[PDB]
RNA sequence: AUGUGGAACGGGGUAUUGUAAGCAGCUGCUGAGAUUAAGCCUUUGUUCCCAAGAUUUG
RNA sequence: GGAAGUCGGCAAAAUGCCACUGUCCCUAUCUACUAUCUAGCGAAACCACAGCCUGGGGAACGGGCCAGGCAAAAUCAGCGGGGCUUGUGGCAGUCAAGCGGCGACAUUGCUUUCCUAUCAUACCGAAGCAGAAUUCGGUAAGCGUUGGACCCACUAAUAGGGACUACUGAUGAAGUGUCGUCGCAAUGGUAAUUCAACUUAGUACGAGAGGAACCGUUGAUUCAGAUCAUUGGUAUUUGCGGCUGCCUGACAAGGC
C-alpha cells in the first residue's frame, strides 16, 4: 500500500532540516536552547549494560547500533523576534553582530570568489559607530515581540568536508520572558554555543533530515523527514582521546574508526552518538531539536552506561580496534 | 565482555563481528568475519592455510613461548574476589607485557631476517 | 515444606537453586520469587539473585552443595565474576568445560555423594571430585540419564520417579547411604528435581503440588524438627 | 486493545507528566542552563 | 455435573426479533425490478436459507447444552425427576427438535418453489410466506421455551454433588442440629433459623481430612424435599450420619426420630451408619443400637462439643470400608519464621519493591549484596578490556610480587 | 545409508533431515583406533564416528599413537573428525592402510 | 494452548522453516521426522506462509515414525533453526539441521531425553524442556 | 578571480587477495606481491593551473 | 523451506515415495540491448469545433444548456484511467375503536475508494451476570477481517455489500526595483493496529472446582517512515589466487 500522510511524494525543496515546530515556551522555566545542527559522520555498533526492570534482559549485555554526528560549537550570530498576530506569526525585526566570518557570509552567494565580498558593510558600519540603531531594535523585540529566535550558523570550517558555505537556520529561546531572551541573545553575539550546553548525552531528542535520494523508481528518496524518540547514548569531546574510551574499556582510543569514518572523513570535534539509524546519507547536515513533548516512558528516562565503542575498519570488515592492538597481535612487518 | 579468538585465523574476535556456528557435538566454533566462516565450510586445514596464527605456529614465525614478566596469561575458570589494589597491578602489569612482548619479538624478528 | 511458583510456573527446580551453603534465584523476573527464599533462608544462607548465560533457568544450568558450585562454560565473566563476589568464601566455583552444558540435568550432588549422567568425560569426573569433595557414581535412574532432574536429592533423603522398581529403588538408596522414595509431585509432573529444590533443613515445591506428596516429602526429608 | 487517542490513556499520561518523572527533566534542563 | 453451561433462551418474541434483526442486517437488501430473474432468485433464497440457518443455530444450541436424563449419573437423573418431571422436560426438549426439522422442510420446500420464480413480487411473497411460517411454527413453542428457561435458572443453581469422591452424606429430622455440624465442618454458609424446613435443598460442603478430600452433602429434613432426601440416600456412596435428637430439643419425639431411622434403614443399607446423639449435654435407641453399623457418638448440640471427634470418627470408619552429618545452621534451630503481622519478620525484597515503585519500576541493585572487604566500592565498574586484554585473565590476588619477581629480570637484560 | 558419499564429498551437505541416529543422547560418537585399523568397512566409521580416540590406557592404541606412520598432521585431523577435508580423508585412510600392513 | 506456559516472552528473531517443512526428531521419545502443517500465533498476513524458529510451537505430523504416534496432528515445539539469527546480544547463531520434540499443548514435553545442543532461547522459555535437556548453548 | 585555493601524480593509513619472480638448501628471503577509488581517510611530498571569457541584469 | 504459487511441475533445476529447483514465502543483486538525450533523416491514421469537476435538464442525460465548485503562460518524463427496495404466510370464526355492512390490533382453530444493515477491537445498558466464560441490545466504519484441499487449522476476528483531460513526479517566464539568505502558513493530506507476559494473585468472588480487573511495566503481530554498524545475498573492482586450452626453437614472461 503506502501511507498517504506522506504524500505527494516530491523531492524536498530544502537540503537542511526544516524545524517546522519548537517546543511550547513556559515563562516559569529560565532560558535555553531549544535545537542545534550537526552532520551525519556515519554509524558504528556498541556494547551496553541494559538497565530496564522487566526487560528481559535486564542487567545483561546487548548490542546496540548507534549514529555519531560531528556537531562543532554554533556561533550565534544574529536575534530576531516573531510577533503573535491575527494572520500568525511575523518576523518583526531582526538584529545582527558585527563580526560576521567568511564562513556565513558565503550563504548569501552563490559565487564568493567572483563576489565583491560586500555583505554587511554598511551594518556592520553603522554597528560600531552608532549602537543606537541597534539598542532600539532590541527595544522593539522586548517590548513588541513575543516569539525569540537566534540566528546560528555553523562552523563547517572545522568539518573535514569540500563544503565551504555554513549553514544558517533560527534556533528559538524557551524560557524566561522575552527580555531574558534578548538578554541572552545579546549576550552570546559573536560567540560559540557548545552542545555540551544544549543536550546532556541521557535525554530523547528528535532528529530531523532529508533522506537519502535513491532516485527515480514517482520520487522515490530525498523528502524531509522526522524521527521523533531518538536517545543520546554520549556527548563527546573532540578534545579529549578518551572520547571512544568507557569506562569497561579503558584503551586510549578515539571515536573515528581505523583508516577515517567511510567518504567523510576524521571527526576531530564535538560529536554526538544516537540510537539507531537517523535520516540521509553521510555528510548530510542535520537538524537536532528537544522532543515537542514531555513523555516519561521508561525509555526516555533509563540511564545509559556504554561498555564498550567499536572502532574498527567500517571500510571492509575490520577486526582490529587500535593501530597498537594490531601491531602487538599481528607479527612485526617487514616496514 | 569476553574478546574470543577465532577457530580459524586465531584472531581476536570483538562483540558484534562475525558468526557462531555450534557443531551437533555441542562445540562452538566462532568466526571473526566471513572469509574465514567459508573456508571452515569448505574445511580447509588451518596449519595448511598461508595467512593463519596456527600456520604461521607451526613453521615457528612466532616464538614458541612467553612466560614474559614471569606471568603472561592464562585463561581462569576459579573466579577471583575483587580488589582495587589488585585489578591496579592487573592494569599496569598487563600493558608492561605488551611492550616487552613487542620489543622481544622485534628482536625475534632481527634474527629471523639474518 | 513450602508451595511457591516461579512468575506462575510451578517448576521452581529450573528457576533456581538451592544447597545447605547458598541459595541461587532468577534475576528481573519475579523479585517475589526472591522475596520467597529469603523469607526462609534471608538470615542463614546468601540468596543470590544471578543469572547463567543469559537465561532465568539457574537452576538447571548449575549442580552444587554446600561445599562448591559449577556453572557451565556457557556462562559469561561477568555472570562468574559477579557470583564469585557475592558468594562466600568457603564456597568454591568453577566453569566446567563439559560435555553437556545443562550441569543441573545431569548432575544432582549432595556433600557426600554425586550422581551423574554416565555420558560425562573423565576429566569432569576428576573435577567434580576435586570440588565437590563427594564420591561420583555413574548411573542411571529409571533407565534415564538425567539423574539431575529426575532425582531430586538432598543430605537427609532423595526422591525419584514412581516407575523405577523396588530393587532399583533399594541399589539406589543402599548405594547413597540415605533413605529413597519414589514419590511424583505437581500433579503427575515426574521431574523431581525440576519441581523440587532440597536443602538438609527446608523444601520448597510447586503451588500445584498437593497435599499428598507434600506430606511424603515432608516425612523423607524430616523438616518437622 | 487501548489505543494511543484514548481520552483516558491520555488522561493518565498526563499525571506522569506531573510526578518526579517530569521533574527529572525539570530539573535536567537546568543542568545545562548554568553552563 | 456443572449445569451452568447453558446460554440463556430468549422468550420467544425477543427469540424472533433477534432472528429477524439478523436477516436483515447480515444479508443484502437492494434490489430492482430490471435486475436478471437469476439474481431475483438468488437474493430472496438467501435470506430464506439464512433465516432457516440461524434458528437451527438457536435450537441445536438448545438440544446440546441441555444434559441427556438418560446418559447421566442416576443421582442427578433421579434429582432431575423429582424437581423438573423427566417426562415434561423430555416432552420440552423433544417439542424443540420436532420444530427444527419443522423449519428446515419449510425451508427446503420454498427454496425448492423460488426456483421457478417469474417477477420479484412472487418471488417476494413466498419469502414473506416463509418468513411467517418459520416465525409462526416457533411461537408455538411459547410454553416449552419458557418452562426451559425456568429449569434452566434453577439447574444454574444447583450445586455440583461430587459421587466418585468419598462422600458423608448427613440425613435425619429437621433442626437436628444437622446444620451445626455442617457449618463446623464445611466452610459453606447454610442458614439456620428455628423455621423448619431451612435447608430447602441440598448443600454440598467440601472438608479435608487424612490429606484427602470429601464431600459432606447435606439434605433437607423430613414430600418435594423428603423426597430430594430419599433419591440424594438413595444412589450416594457415603456413609450415613444420622443425628438424633436424644434431648428433644428439636421438637420431635425421640421415639418418632427412632421410627424414622428405622424407616429408613432400608435406603441407609450397605452404608456406615452413625448414631449421633444430638444435644447430649441438652428403649428404641438399644434396638437401633441391635443393629451394630451405627457408631453411637454423643454430641453436644447445645454445648457446641463433640463435632469434631464426630467427623472423625466418621472419617475413620469411611476410610476403614473404603557419613551424611547434615550441618544445619545454629540461626535455623532458633529462625523466627518470616510472618508479615510481627515486625520481627526481616524486611524482605517484596516490600522493599512496593516502597519504592512496584513491579517494572523498581531496578534491584544486583550489587547490593557482594561480601565485600567495604560496602562504598559497592557500585564501582571493574575494568574488562584494556588493549586487546581482558582484565580478567590477570586477576591474581599475589600478582604483585609476579611483577616484582619480574623487575630483576628484566633489569637483567639491559644489562 | 549412502556415507561413503558424504565421507568422500566433505562439502554440499545434502541437508539431511531423517532423525537422531535411532535414540543416540550424545552426539559425540568416538571410534577406538585399534577397531578403527582392525575395521574392514573404513566408509562406515568414516562417514559415522565424529572422531577417532587413541586412548593412552589402550596398548595398541599408544603403540598407534606412537608409531612413525601416525604423525602429528594424522593426530590433529583425528582429532576432530567432523571438520576434516578431502585430502585429510584421503591422508586418513592412507594411514590406517599403512598401519593395518604393518600390523598384517 | 499457543504460548502457553512459556514462562515469560520472546524477542523477535529470524524465521526459519515455513509451513510444510521437514525436522528432525530430537527427543528420545521414538519419532524421526517431523512435518509443519501449521504455525500458532500467525496474523492477517496476506501471502504469508507461517513460519517457525527456535522456542516457537507449531502442530506437526510426524512423517517418520511409529504409527501410534502418527495419525494425530499435534503441537510441537521447534528445538532448533538453521537460518542464521542474531540474538540481542549481537552474536549470530544457526545449527547444522532443523530440529524439534514432540510436546503436548500444556507444555510437558512427551519424550524422555532429548539429543544434541538445544538453543538457549527455547531453554529460556521452556522450563519442561529446560528439564529435559542435556546440553544449551 | 591567489589561497590551512584547486588539480595531476606520489607517500602513509585502512582494506581485498593469499605469500610474486629470482636465489639458496618442501623450506627461508615472502602477512609477501598485486589492487586500493573509480561514491575510503589523510598529505609541509613533486609538478602544474587559476588573480577569465560570453550572456542577462535599476 | 522445497509445490505452500498456479485449475497445474507452465519454464528452468536435478542426468547428459525419494531428489532438485526463486513457481512461491519475498524478492535482491549483476550483464548486454531497447529505452532517454544529442547531430541528421523523417511518416500516417485521424480531424464539425473543442477539451476541469458535482448536481439538474421528461429521453440520451451530454462536452456546449442551467446552478455551483472554480480558474494564471510554456513545458519534460511515466501510468494509460477516461421515491422501487428490507422483520414478521394463507383459510375460517369471535370480538369491536369506530365509521358506514365492514371494521384496526388481538383471540381461536391445521399445516483503489465508499456504505453500515458491526465479525473483531473501544465504551455502554440489561440477563440467576458469584468469578471466569457467555447471551441480547445500543453508540461506533478509526481500525483489521488469514493461510491450505463445504471443509481444517491459525487468528482478536476471519462481517455483509456498492462503485484531448485526468493521475503521478520534473522544470519553468512573471509582476511586488533587482538578486539572495532566513522565515511565516492559507489550504490540502495524515497513521498507527492487535495480541499476551510480569506483577496487582491464586488475592476480590467461590463449599469447592476454579478465578478477574484498574494501575504500573515488558515483548510480540500487522502497517507505516527511515537506515546499512553488524550478519546474509549479489560480482564488470573483470580486485587477487587456482585450474583448463593456445604462443614464442628453450626457461621465464605475459597473452587471449
Amino acid at each position: 500500500h503506502g501511507s498517504l500522510g506522506f504524500l505527494p511524494r516530491k523531492r524536498a525543496s530544502r537540503q537542511r532540516g526544516k524545524v517546522k515546530a519548537f517546543p511550547k515556551d513556559d515563562a516559569s522555566k529560565p532560558v535555553h536552547l531549544t535545537a542545534f545542527l550537526g552532520y551525519k559522520a556515519g554509524m558504528t555498533h556498541i556494547v551496553r549494560d541494559l538497565d530496564r526492570p522487566g526487560s528481559k534482559m535486564h542487567k545483561r549485555e546487548i548490542l546496540e547500533a548507534v549514529t555519531v554526528i560531528e556537531t562543532p560549537p554554533m556561533v550565534v550570530v544574529g536575534v530576531v523576534g516573531y510577533v503573535e498576530t491575527p494572520r500568525g506569526l511575523r518576523s518583526l525585526t531582526t538584529v545582527w553582530a558585527e563580526h560576521l566570518s567568511e564562513e556565513v557570509k558565503r550563504r548569501f552567494y552563490k559565487n564568493w570568489f567572483k563576489s565583491k565580498k560586500k555583505a554587511f558593510t554598511k551594518y556592520a558600519k553603522k554597528y560600531a559607530e552608532s549602537t543606537q540603531s541597534i539598542n532600539r531594535e532590541l527595544e522593539r523585540i522586548k517590548k513588541y515581540c513575543s516569539v525569540v529566535r537566534v540566528l546560528a550558523h555553523t562552523q563547517i570550517r572545522k568539518t573535514p568536508l569540500a563544503q565551504k558555505k555554513a549553514h544558517l537556520m533560527e534556533i528559538q529561546v524557551n524560557g524566561g520572558s522575552v527580555a531574558d531572551k534578548v538578554e541572552w541573545a545579546r549576550e552570546h553575539f559573536e560567540k560559540t554555543v557548545d552542545i555540551k550546553s544544549t543536550f546532556e548525552q541521557n535525554e530523547m531528542i528528535d532528529v530531523i533530515g532529508v533522506t537519502r535520494g535513491k532516485g527515480n523508481e514517482g520520487n522515490a528518496g530525498y523528502m524531509h523527514r522526522t524521527q521523533l524518540n531518538s536517545k543520546i547514548y554520549r556527548i563527546g569531546a573532540g578534545d579529549d582521546a578518551k572520547n571512544a574510551s568507557t569506562d569497561f574499556d579503558a584503551t586510549e582510543k578515539r571515536i573515528t574508526p581505523m583508516g577515517g569514518f567511510v567518504r567523510y572523513g576524521v571527526v576531530e570535534n564535538d560529536f554526538v552518538m544516537l540510537n539507531g539509524a537517523t535520516p540521509g546519507p553521510v555528510k548530510r547536515v542535520l537538524t537536532l531539536r528537544k522532543s515537542l513533548l514531555t513523555h516519561t516512558s521508561r525509555k526516555a528516562l533509563e540511564p545509559v552506561s556504554l561498555k564498550w565503542i567499536d572502532t574498527a575498519s567500517k571500510f571492509g570488515h575490520g577486526r582490529f580496534q587500535t593501530p597498537a592492538e594490531a601491531k602487538q597481535f599481528l607479527g612485526t612487518l617487514k616496514k | 565482555m569476553r574478546v574470543h579468538t577465532c577457530y580459524f585465523c586465531s584472531g581476536p574476535v570483538y562483540p558484534g563481528h562475525g558468526i557462531m556456528f555450534v557443531r551437533n557435538d555441542s562445540k562452538v566454533f566462532r568466526f571473526c568475519r566471513s572469509k574465514c566462516h567459508k573456508n571452515f565450510k569448505m574445511k580447509r586445514n588451518p596449519r595448511k592455510v598461508a595467512w593463519t596464527k596456527a600456520y604461521r605456529k607451526a613453521h615457528g614465525k612466532e616464538m614458541v613461548y612467553d612466560t614474559a614478566l614471569a606471568v603472561t596469561a592464562a585463561r581462569r575458570n576459579v573466579p577471583v574476589r575483587y580488589d582495587r589494589n589488585v585489578i591496579a597491578t592487573t592494569l599496569n602489569a598487563m600493558k608492561r607485557v605488551s611492550q616487552v612482548h613487542a620489543k622481544r619479538e622485534r628482536l625475534f624478528y632481527k634474527k629471523r631476517l639474518a | 515444606a513450602l508451595r511457591a511458583q516461579f512468575e506462575n510456573s510451578n517448576e521452581i527446580g529450573v528457576f533456581s537453586n538451592l544447597t545447605n551453603s547458598y541459595a541461587l534465584v532468577a534475576l528481573g523476573g519475579s523479585e517475589n520469587f526472591y522475596s520467597v527464599f529469603e523469607a526462609e533462608l534471608g538470615d542463614v544462607v546468601p540468596v543470590v539473585h544471578t543469572t547463567i548465560g543469559g537465561t532465568r533457568i539457574i537452576g538447571r544450568l548449575t549442580c552444587g552443595n554446600r561445599k562448591g558450585l559449577l556453572v557451565p562454560s556457557s556462562t559469561t565473566d561477568n555472570e562468574l565474576q559477579h557470583l564469585r563476589n557475592s558468594l562466600p568464601d568457603p564456597v568454591k566455583i568453577q566453569r566446567v568445560d563439559e560435555r553437556l552444558s545443562a550441569l543441573g540435568n545431569i548432575v544432582a550432588c549432595n556433600d557426600y555423594v554425586a550422581l551423574v549422567h554416565p555420558d560425562i568425560e573423565r576429566e569432569t569426573e576428576e573435577i567434580i571430585a576435586d570440588v565437590l569433595d563427594v564420591e561420583v557414581f555413574r548411573q542411571t535412574v529409571a533407565g534415564n540419564v538425567l539423574t539431575g532432574s529426575y532425582c531430586a536429592l538432598s543430605n537427609q533423603g532423595a526422591l525419584v520417579h514412581p516407575r523405577t522398581s523396588i530393587q532399583e529403588q533399594d541399589e539406589l538408596s543402599s548405594l547413597l547411604q540415605v533413605p529413597l522414595v519414589a514419590g511424583t509431585i505437581n500433579r503427575g509432573s515426574d521431574v523431581i528435581g525440576a519441581g523440587l529444590v532440597v536443602n538438609d533443613w527446608c523444601a520448597f515445591a510447586g503451588l500445584d503440588t498437593t497435599a499428598t506428596e507434600l506430606a511424603v516429602c515432608e516425612s523423607i526429608f524430616k523438616l518437622q524438627d | 486493545t487501548s489505543g494511543p487517542r484514548d481520552n483516558n490513556r491520555n488522561k493518565w499520561a498526563k499525571k506522569h507528566l506531573k510526578k518526579g518523572k517530569r521533574a527529572k527533566n525539570s530539573n535536567f534542563s537546568k543542568f545545562l542552563k548554568k553552563k | 455435573a456443572v449445569f451452568k453451561n447453558i446460554t440463556p433462551i430468549p422468550d420467544v418474541n425477543t427469540f424472533l426479533d433477534v432472528v429477524l434483526s439478523r436477516t436483515q442486517r447480515k444479508t443484502p437488501t437492494v434490489i430492482r425490478s430490471g435486475f436478471k430473474i437469476s439474481r431475483i432468485r438468488g437474493f430472496y433464497g438467501r435470506k430464506v436459507k439464512f433465516t432457516q440457518d440461524t434458528i437451527t443455530e438457536k435450537l441445536d444450541s438448545i438440544l446440546q447444552e441441555f444434559p441427556k436424563l438418560n446418559d447421566i449419573h442416576p443421582f442427578h437423573a433421579d434429582l432431575l425427576n423429582i424437581l423438573y418431571d423427566r417426562d415434561h422436560l423430555k416432552i420440552a426438549l423433544s417439542q424443540l427438535s420436532t420444530a427444527k426439522h419443522l423449519v428446515e422442510n419449510v425451508a427446503r420446500d420454498y427454496i425448492r418453489l423460488l426456483k421457478y420464480g417469474d417477477s420479484l413480487y412472487r418471488c417476494k411473497q413466498l419469502k414473506r410466506a416463509a418468513l411467517g411460517r418459520m416465525a409462526t411454527i416457533i411461537k408455538r413453542q411459547k410454553s416449552s421455551l419458557e418452562f426451559l428457561e425456568q429449569v434452566r435458572q434453577h439447574l444454574s443453581r444447583l450445586p455440583a454433588i461430587d459421587p466418585n469422591t468419598r462422600t458423608l452424606l448427613v440425613c435425619g429430622y429437621p433442626n437436628v442440629g444437622k446444620s451445626s455440624f455442617m457449618n463446623k465442618v464445611t466452610r459453606a454458609q447454610v442458614d439456620v433459623q428455628p423455621y423448619a424446613f431451612t435447608t430447602k435443598s441440598l448443600f454440598v460442603g467440601h472438608f479435608d481430612y487424612k490429606y484427602l478430600r470429601w464431600q459432606v452433602i447435606d439434605t433437607p429434613g423430613i414430600n418435594t424435599i423428603e423426597m430430594q432426601s430419599i433419591t440424594a440416600m438413595a444412589h450416594l456412596r457415603s456413609a450415613v450420619l444420622y443425628f438424633m435428637d436424644l434431648s428433644e430439643m428439636c421438637g420431635y419425639s425421640v421415639a418418632a426420630q427412632v421410627k424414622l431411622y428405622h424407616s429408613i434403614k432400608p435406603l441407609f443399607a450397605n452404608k456406615v451408619t452413625i448414631l449421633v446423639l444430638n444435644k447430649i449435654d441438652a428403649e428404641l435407641l438399644q434396638t437401633i443400637i441391635d443393629d451394630g453399623n451405627v457408631k453411637v457418638v454423643q454430641t453436644s448440640c447445645v454445648q457446641d462439643i463433640g463435632v469434631m471427634d464426630v467427623r472423625t470418627t466418621a472419617c475413620e470408619a469411611l476410610l476403614a470400608a473404603r557419613a551424611r552429618p547434615a550441618c544445619i545452621p545454629d540461626s535455623v534451630k532458633t529462625r523466627r519464621a518470616y510472618d508479615a503481622n510481627d515486625p520481627n519478620r526481616r524486611i524482605l525484597a517484596r516490600d522493599i519493591e512496593a516502597a519504592n515503585g512496584g513491579a517494572g519500576v523498581y531496578n534491584v541493585e544486583l550489587r547490593d549484596k557482594y561480601i565485600l572487604q567495604d560496602p562504598s566500592w559497592k557500585y564501582d565498574r571493574m575494568p574488562e578490556l584494556l588493549d586487546g586484554k581482558n582484565v580478567a585473565d590477570f586477576v591474581d590476588p599475589e600478582i604483585e610480587a609476579k611483577l616484582l619477581a619480574l623487575d630483576e629480570e628484566e633489569e637483567r637484560l639491559e644489562r | 545409508t549412502n556415507v561413503d558419499a558424504k565421507v568422500f564429498h566433505p562439502e554440499k551437505r545434502k541437508r539431511s533431515r531423517e532423525g537422531y541416529a535411532d535414540d543416540d543422547y550424545t552426539l559425540h560418537k568416538t571410534v577406538l583406533a585399534s577397531e578403527f585399523v582392525t575395521a574392514n568397512d573404513p566408509i562406515q566409521i568414516l562417514g559415522t564416528s565424529a572422531e577417532i580416540v587413541f586412548p593412552k590406557d589402550d596398548e595398541e592404541c599408544q603403540r598407534l599413537y606412537n608409531l612413525d606412520v601416525t604423525t602429528e598432521e594424522i593426530l590433529l585431523c583425528c582429532s576432530d573428525l567432523q571438520v576434516l577435508g578431502k585430502k585429510e580423508f584421503r591422508d586418513i585412510l592412507r594411514w590406517r592402510l599403512k598401519i593395518r600392513d604393518e600390523m598384517g | 494452548r499457543g504460548r502457553g506456559a512459556a514462562s515469560g516472552t520472546k524477542y523477535r528473531m529470524t524465521l526459519g522453516l515455513p509451513v510444510q517443512a521437514i525436522m528432525n526428531c530430537a527427543d528420545n521419545s521414538g519419532a524421526k521426522n517431523l512435518y509443519i502443517v501449521s504455525v500458532f500465533g500467525t496474523g492477517a498476513r496476506l501471502n504469508r506462509l507461517p513460519a517457525a524458529s527456535c522456542g516457537d510451537m507449531v502442530l506437526a505430523t510426524v512423517k517418520k515414525g511409529k504409527p501410534d504416534l502418527r495419525k494425530k496432528i499435534m503441537p510441537a515445539i521447534v528445538v532448533r533453526q538453521r537460518k542464521a539469527w542474531r540474538r540481542k546480544d549481537g552474536v549470530y547463531l544457526y545449527f547444522e539441521d532443523n530440529a524439534g520434540v514432540i510436546v503436548n499443548p500444556k507444555g510437558e514435553m512427551k519424550g524422555s531425553a532429548i539429543t544434541g545442543p538445544v538453543a538457549k532461547e527455547c531453554a529460556d522459555l521452556w522450563p519442561r524442556i529446560a528439564s529435559n535437556a542435556g546440553t544449551v548453548v
